[PDB]
DNA sequence: CCCCCCCCCCACCCCCCCCCCCCCCCCCCCCCC
DNA sequence: GGGGGGGGGGGGGGGGGGGGGTTTGGGGGGGGGG
């Protein structure tokens, strides 16, 4: 069958080399201003597959896990022949997908979209350390030493069990030097809260992502996510397997917002017109409003010659009668706010609020875990009814909001933690 | 599994001999039969278990042998780089000259007299033709070096 | 030139310097790399070296930890110590500095190896910047028991050395222009006053105070009576008051100034942790200060068990330990300076130190002098810290 | 006397083992003396 | 008519291959302060 994958890459290249709208030839356009910039990935939409040859579609919704290796072999053919003049080296290029197929909402997601290619959203509500996966491993037996290499696409290999020509019965070890190897990010994707059923617990899903996909997104953006629903056979009922996705593609200054946000400053009303968009169905309370529009900004943070650093953040304390609209002045700023965490002070604990400790399922092994002061970091946390917090949670906040920090020793974990907030 | 092999300054035979040459000669002369033979008639007498060997005295013995005339290869830096091999140079140094015992000790009431005594009656069996043991076995003492005073 | 963030899986192999912040310093521990053995009846010493995936730069077999007792003809082998050679062998995670870690990001962090004379280089806490050669290792799930191949390979730092970063004399040489100096300056009469009011010299009046400092700096000589029978020649010194007065930033020029000197915001203890199967007896800051100084800021928030045995340091000059069998006393004989807020509102000055900070009365009569400060409002003093601050 | 706090309790090599194969011994049968 | 030798079965030994080996939250009991 080397023929017919040999004939999927050559049509693939031919989609890359003859895909065009309005005189220009968009994905040799950006391959090549990829290449230049070096970043080694192609950004393809899949409404021009479709409308190229919709047989190439039908291939690669039927079967993802072994087309996309054949699609990125064609991108790295075609970048070799549209930036090196040949006959006078570039990584395995990451293929990225945009999409607007029907989006499948993470609850409703089951056994039937096993290796499908799948387009969901929701909030990102962790994102793991870097991690290294091979792509290319050089490989030797342990005694004969024959050499041999894997290459690898990870999509879902293991070390052959024993020599491919006594030898010992399982031989083989990795050569680290010679190997080549890419990073690995995990994430958590929690289903959007207006779309879980009534008394249902907001349900997740574990995820993966590489090469430039990595470092994309924090906890708490709302995100569209294009990727393969699959399988993992975890150590942790019987003939049960764990779901995940592999990622494909995530959506989440322009050169026009630039001018508007120049006109907008240039507007003498400014302050009375962002002082209305704050709560606007809020009555009165102007001096407070005012305020949160302060908060909302923050100050001007700075650094002294002897290292010395200085708060820009803001905090802003509502105490007062009852129904005087603290708690929706509060749900708005979490709304406004580009980044921004709402608690209440009773559902509050100390752990919850600086950082956590936990084993993480995949690895099984410990990490440490942002709770609200840190997912907060950057913007506002909004803790409302606080008045109810307990007073060892009240102790815990202090060198959040004043020192900034959250200081660690946690499960041997020594760490310090910042909290811009 | 075959192993490699080097040449090192040392010879444990060489060292042997002057460790047994100590053992039979030394005592604390700048204080006036050596101290060590004493020490293991001491010792046969079971009156005695614990063996001190002072560092002091292989010094005071290797200076007495060089004012004499001849190397003694420093058996002070032999003992302080491997001490451990050479508890095992000085115990069969002992085993191999330690004196018999003075005062009586019924000496049948001891298991391992009774039963090397038999093995050694049954060995004699054999030896009409019709080691004897481990030496750990038979050792009763437990030796200790003790180390060099400020100099 | 990198940190724990930016070193990328592209970087693995490569020769990086990493930015960052020391964190679990592991025992050291020596490690085996050369065996030599003496053949029994052979003569010959046969020897065996040892490898594995951090003491080569490059890949090779591994040689799996044990020691060979046989030779090729059977003969048995006598392993020889101090002959064999072993290397010391330390891991220490280098943490991202939280300053360089973005907004809504925890810090990452890597593990070096260090072997040898780069071993205890730096301590838990210590700013370092090490360079080396980042390293994947391990089979990384390649091998056939794990199920589970999304879990990435191990990787580390094999450390070529390690810079502490200390900068961004406690025992000073003196040249002959100190020693006249010093002496030209002894015989004028205000000393006491100069010496004293240079220490911290941005801080508004609080000439009794500083005098008071440099006479703890200077402190009292040591009567060992007959018998060897004790008391204290150390000073011991607290100042109560309102917060934002003086006398935190008095403590930082105290810390500065003086020599042996530890910070603290106690006594000795029998502790254990996580990885020890084994309990250790700890120094506090006043053990660690013997003869030198205590720096204590807050030392209203100390909880029970330290106060119930801070009369011991303040009577006895030492601390008692009490479990574990470890019955024993330790010299604890330092001169004290400590700082406290009130519990509640701001400071009542006509309320006693005992009533507006829950220490005792029994407790806080142990000091020698006992300040109270606090935030005057006076016009002048207000009008220069402003335009200070507004300076800043 | 009542309520709040805080304390407790709980969730890669080496050994054992088993399977497979080959040789040796012991019995039975037949022939020779 | 008994003993040796030939042939076949059954048991034991030896080798080879394989698999296994602490933090966070919650409720209830018990003790101390207003
Ligand atoms: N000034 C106002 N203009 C418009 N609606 C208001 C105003 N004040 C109160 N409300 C309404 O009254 C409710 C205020 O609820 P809330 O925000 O919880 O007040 P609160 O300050 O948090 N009181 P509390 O939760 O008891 O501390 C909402 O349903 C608002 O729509
Ligand atoms: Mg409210
Ligand atoms: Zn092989």
């Amino acid at each position: 069958n080397d023929d017919d994958n040999t004939e999927i890459i050559k049509s693939f290249k031919n989609f890359i080399l003859e895909f065009r709208l309005d005189s220009q030839f968009i994905y040799r356009d950006q391959l090549r201003n990829n290449i230049l910039v070096k970043n080694y990935s192609l950004t393809v939409n899949m409404e021009h597959l479709i409308g190229y040859n919709e047989d190439i579609y039908k291939k690669l919704s039927d079967e993802p896990s072994d087309i996309i290796p054949l699609f990125e072999t064609a991108i790295t053919q075609v970048a070799k022949r549209i930036s090196i003049l040949s006959r006078a080296s570039l990584p395995t290029f990451q293929l990225i997908l945009n999409s607007n197929a029907n989006q499948i909402p993470l609850r409703d997601l089951d056994s039937e979209h096993v290796s499908k290619i799948v387009r969901l959203s929701g909030i990102i509500i962790s994102t793991s350390v870097l991690s290294s996966r091979a792509t290319y491993l050089s490989i030797m037996c342990r005694n004969c030493r024959h050499t041999t290499s894997i290459t690898i696409n990870n999509f879902n290999v293991s070390l052959p069990r024993s020599c491919l020509s006594n030898c010992g019965p399982d031989p083989y070890i990795i050569i680290h030097e010679s190997s080549k190897f890419i990073d690995q990010q995990f994430l958590k994707l929690q289903e959007i809260p207006e779309l879980v059923p009534v008394g249902e617990m907001p349900r997740n899903l574990t995820m993966t992502c590489d090469r430039y996909l990595t470092n994309k997104v924090i906890p708490g953006t709302r995100v569209t996510i294009v990727g393969i629903y699959s399988i993992y056979n975890s150590k942790n009922g019987v003939a049960i397997r764990t779901p995940y996705i592999k990622i494909l593609g995530i959506q989440s200054f322009t050169e026009e917002e630039e001018e508007e946000f120049l006109q907008l400053s240039r507007n003498p009303k400014l302050y009375e017109i962002l002082t209305n968009s704050i709560a606007p169905s809020i009555f009165g309370n102007e001096d407070i409003k005012k305020a949160i529009v302060c908060l909302l900004m923050g100050g001007s943070k700075k650094i002294l010659p002897d290292g010395m650093r200085l708060r820009g953040d803001i905090n802003v304390l509502l105490l007062g009668d009852p129904g005087t609209a603290k708690s929706q002045l509060l749900k708005f700023v979490e709304k406004v706010s580009p980044i921004a965490v709402y608690t209440s002070g009773k559902g509050s604990s100390a752990a919850g609020l600086t950082a956590s400790v936990q084993r993480d399922p995949m690895t099984r092994e410990f990490y440490l875990e942002g709770g609200a002061m840190v997912l907060a970091d950057g913007g506002v946390v909004c803790i409302d009814e606080f008045d109810k917090m307990r007073d060892e949670d009240r102790v815990a906040i202090h060198e959040a909001m004043e020192q900034q920090t959250i200081s660690i020793a946690k499960a041997g974990i020594t760490t310090v933690l910042n909290s811009r907030t | 599994a075959a192993l490699p092999s080097i040449q090192l300054p040392v010879d444990y035979n060489n060292l042997f001999n002057e460790i047994t040459d100590f053992l039979v000669t030394f005592k604390q002369d700048t204080l006036s039969g050596p101290k060590y033979m004493a020490m293991l008639q001491k010792v046969a007498n079971r009156e005695l278990n614990s063996v001190i060997i002072d560092l002091d005295d292989i010094l005071q013995y290797q200076n007495e042998k060089f004012l004499q005339g001849t190397q003694a290869d420093d058996l002070v830096s032999a003992i302080q780089q491997n001490a451990n091999h050479f508890t095992e140079l000085f115990c069969r140094a002992i085993d191999n000259n330690m004196p018999l015992p003075t005062k009586e000790i019924d000496y049948k009431d001891d298991v391992l007299d009774v039963i090397l005594n038999q093995r050694r009656l049954r060995n004699e069996r054999m030896l009409s033709d019709r080691e004897l043991f481990p030496p750990n076995l038979t050792r009763r003492y437990f030796l200790y070096f003790k180390p060099l005073s400020q100099n | 030139a990198l940190s724990p963030r930016t070193l990328t899986a592209q970087h693995l192999n490569k020769l990086v310097s990493v930015e960052g912040i020391v964190t679990k310093t592991s025992l050291v521990r020596p490690k085996l790399i050369r065996s030599v053995h003496y053949a029994a009846k052979t003569g010959r010493f046969h020897y065996r070296d040892y490898t594995d995936a951090t003491t080569t730069l490059t890949t090779r077999i591994p040689t799996p930890a044990i020691y060979p007792t046989e030779d090729t003809e059977g003969n048995k082998l006598t392993t020889e110590y101090g002959y064999s050679t072993f290397i010391d062998h330390q891991r220490i995670t280098v943490q991202e500095m939280p300053e360089m870690a973005p907004a809504g990001q925890l810090p990452r962090s890597i593990d070096v190896i260090l072997d040898d004379d780069l071993v205890d280089k730096t301590k838990p806490g210590d700013r370092v910047n090490v360079v080396g050669v980042f390293k994947s290792l391990g089979a990384g799930g390649m091998n056939q028991s794990n199920s589970n191949t999304l879990i990435g390979f191990k990787t580390l730092i094999l450390g070529n050395t390690v810079y502490p970063l200390h900068a961004r004399a406690a025992r000073q040489m003196l040249t002959d222009f100190d020693i006249r100096n010093i002496n030209k300056l002894s015989k004028k009469k205000d000393i006491f006053d100069i010496l004293s009011q240079s220490l911290a010299p941005s801080i508004y009046g609080h000439d009794h105070i500083k005098k008071a400092i440099l006479l703890m700096l200077m402190g009292g000589v040591e009567k060992n009576l007959e018998n060897g029978s004790h008391l204290r020649g150390d000073i011991n010194i607290l100042m109560v008051g309102d917060p934002s007065t003086a006398k935190s930033q008095l403590l930082r020029f105290v810390l500065n100034t003086a020599s042996l000197a530890i910070a603290t915001t106690l006594t000795a203890a029998v502790t254990t942790d996580r990885e020890t199967g084994e309990r250790r007896l700890e120094a506090g800051a006043m053990v660690l200060a013997d003869r030198g100084v205590v720096c204590i800021d807050e030392f209203d928030k100390m909880t029970d068990v330290d106060r119930v045995a801070i009369h011991e340091v303040m009577e006895q000059q030492t601390v008692t330990i009490a479990k574990a069998g470890i019955h024993t006393t330790l010299n604890a004989r330092c001169s004290v300076i400590a700082a406290a807020n009130p519990v509640f509102g701001q400071y009542d000055v006509n309320r006693d130190p005992h009533q507006n900070i829950a220490l005792p009365d029994s407790l806080l009569s142990r000091f020698d002098l006992l300040f109270v400060v606090t935030d005057d409002i006076n016009e002048i003093r207000d009008r220069s810290i402003s335009e200070h601050v507004l300076r800043t």
